[PDB]
């Protein structure tokens, strides 16, 4: 670290009116009470009303940025229809250097912390000046908060129980 | 003579040799004769061979 | 959340007849937003229809609806004397506040929850209820406590998401207080400052799958399942 | 010596065994080299220390 | 289309994959919202199916 901090790239309020945002899950819990990762958001349709999205951001802060999102893999289809109302998956997270799309399906898996479902997590740096775009037909984890930063040098990592 | 593909996959001209449960080191030639009789791209040959270093 | 208007709150019709019922709100309200119930007096509610079209489990094919925006509608293909019942109109606010139509009597002319503690207290008084769970994961679902005066329109006393965002009505709030326990598989409702408006039968209600979990469990934005309820009364 | 502001360690998956066994071979290479050279230097410089003393007294 | 070496020297090859900023190009030129390309060799091979990305 030379600088590292957390800010609110897209506030939960007012970034996503047209998708219901307040879904969480129960393995992700707090003192035996359900929850979800602070930095991030679910999105689903407004009472089964999924519109599809295109959003973006580019740096104004002039510091480097770190960004995170997710790609939804249900364990069953009735979720996929009920939330997002498309068997089609197509997402496009785009930048200048990096860009990638995602078109997954339902892939059943075994219980792991009582979860067959999966969301594969995906991430990138973003420098000053460069833009990110999201586009999607759903199946997403969206950034609420993102990590502003500078680089660092030479510091590192330990595993230790001392 | 065999390539590793002819070794691992079960090329009949390559002796399977299930008896060979573990060994000291691997012997090849530089230019193994028996690649795949039905061709097809084989990805991560390097990584596999490293995994089968020992 | 918005005031509703059922149409009609009672009707009297003969066998071998349809029955058109229109529950409409102030504003236009998005369509997979309502769910439709029945109840026999003496029985708990039962689930029928959701989102103005689609149909629940363990069913004939006769109760079928339509409508969108401001005006939602459940129609009925055939009437029968086994249907002698009050039907309800229960909608999930975007303000997460369930709102209720006031029951619609059809007159025909010629796994589980368990509640705990219902009974009497004095007015202005203090008492608690509990519920307890059986054979599921009380972790997941968004829970609701509900009330019902006898042969009356319901009122939604409270609900809470498992993330902890409460929702009450502005009159009821403060005088009631909830608390949830998942490792214990049980629910609690301590209650104080109690008047005759609480003279009614209450229900513990298991609702909506939050986002994510293993199961062969779909969700709707309707209820999941009811409880058998219990009476509560103030008197002297 | 010049000791940098250093971070030694790394870690990998099992689809990176080349880099793993490499970086093992790398670092063990160096450790053995520094080990070897330094140990020789201790032996030699203590021997030369005795010879330094021996010369001074003589 | 295709090519293989006759020169007997090694070769270096380059191409590109089109990403319009707008669709009216894509229809006007190529008359398909579908993109599908397949550049193929023995070892290497890859396909491409992009979209309009503003
Ligand atoms: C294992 O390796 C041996 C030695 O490389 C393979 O045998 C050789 O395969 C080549 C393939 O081109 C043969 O050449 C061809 O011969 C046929 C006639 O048989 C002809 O139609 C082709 O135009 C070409 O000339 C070569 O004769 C053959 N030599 C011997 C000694 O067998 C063998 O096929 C490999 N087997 C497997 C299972 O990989
Ligand atoms: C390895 O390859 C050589 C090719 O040089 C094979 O040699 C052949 O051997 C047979 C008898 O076994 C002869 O009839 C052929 O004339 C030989 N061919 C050549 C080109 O010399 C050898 O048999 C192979 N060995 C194995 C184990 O695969
Ligand atoms: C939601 O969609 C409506 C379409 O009429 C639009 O007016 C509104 O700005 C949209 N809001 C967001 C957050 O996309
Ligand atoms: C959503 O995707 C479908 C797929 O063809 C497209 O027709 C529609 O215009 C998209 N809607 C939005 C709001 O991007």
């Amino acid at each position: 670290v030379s600088s590292f901090e957390r800010f609110e790239i897209f506030p939960k309020e007012s970034s996503w009116p047209n998708h219901t945002t307040t879904g969480v899950s129960a393995s992700c819990s707090h003192n035996g009470e359900s929850s979800f990762y602070k930095n991030l958001l679910w999105l689903t349709g407004k009472n089964g009303l999924y519109p599809n999205l295109s959003k973006s951001y580019a740096n104004n802060k002039e510091k480097e940025v770190l960004v995170l999102w997710g790609v939804h893999h249900p364990p069953n289809i009735g979720d996929q229809r009920a939330l997002y109302h498309t068997e089609n998956a197509y997402v496009s997270v785009v930048s200048s250097h990096y860009s990638r799309k995602f078109t997954p399906e339902i892939a059943k898996r075994p219980k792991v912390r009582d979860r067959e479902g999966r969301i594969n997590y995906y991430w990138t740096l973003l420098e000053p000046g460069d833009t990110i775009i999201f586009e999607a037909n759903g199946n997403l984890i969206a950034p609420r908060y993102a990590f502003a930063l500078s680089r660092g040098f030479g510091s590192g990592i330990i595993n230790s129980n001392a | 003579n065999c390539s590793v593909a002819g070794w691992i996959l079960g090329n009949p001209e390559c002796e399977l040799l299930i008896s060979r449960e573990s060994w000291s080191y691997i012997v090849e030639k530089p230019n193994p004769e028996n690649g795949t009789c039905y061709p097809g791209h084989f990805a991560d040959y390097e990584e596999l061979r490293e995994q089968l270093s020992s | 959340e918005i005031v509703l208007t059922q149409s009609p709150g009672t009707l009297s019709l003969s066998p071998g007849e349809r029955a058109t019922l229109s529950c409409r709100a102030s504003q236009s309200i998005s369509g997979y937003y309502l769910t439709w119930y029945q109840q026999k007096p003496g029985q708990a509610p039962r689930l029928l229809i959701y989102g103005a079209s689609s149909r629940a489990t363990g069913i004939p094919d006769r109760f079928s609806g339509s409508g969108s925006g401001t005006d939602f509608t459940l129609t009925i293909s055939r009437l029968e004397p086994e249907d002698f019942a009050v039907y309800y109109c229960q909608q999930y606010g975007i303000s997460p506040v369930i709102t209720f139509g006031g029951g619609t009597n059809v007159e025909i002319k010629g796994v589980q929850l368990v509640e705990s503690g219902g009974g009497l207290v004095q007015p202005g008084g203090s008492l608690r209820l509990s519920c307890a769970a059986s054979g599921f994961t009380f972790n997941i679902y968004d829970m609701h406590w509900v009330r019902q005066a006898p042969g009356k329109g319901l009122e939604w006393v409270s609900g809470l998401t498992t993330g902890g965002d409460t929702s009450y009505s502005g009159s009821v709030r403060g005088r009631f207080s909830i608390s949830r326990e998942n490792a214990k598989n049980s629910l609690y409702l301590q209650m104080n400052n109690l008047r005759a408006g609480d003279t009614a039968a209450y229900f513990c209600v298991r609702g909506v799958r939050e986002v994510g979990a293993t199961g062969g469990d779909p969700f709707y934005y309707a209820m999941a399942v009811w409880g058998q309820g219990t009476t509560v009364t103030v008197s002297s | 010596m010049n000791t940098q502001f250093t971070a030694v360690g790394k870690e990998f998956n099992k689809l990176e065994r080349r880099m793993e066994n490499l970086n093992k071979k790398v670092d063990d290479g160096f450790i053995d080299i520094w080990t070897y050279n330094a140990e020789l230097l201790v032996l030699l410089e203590n021997e030369r220390t005795l010879d330094f003393h021996d010369s001074n007294v003589k």
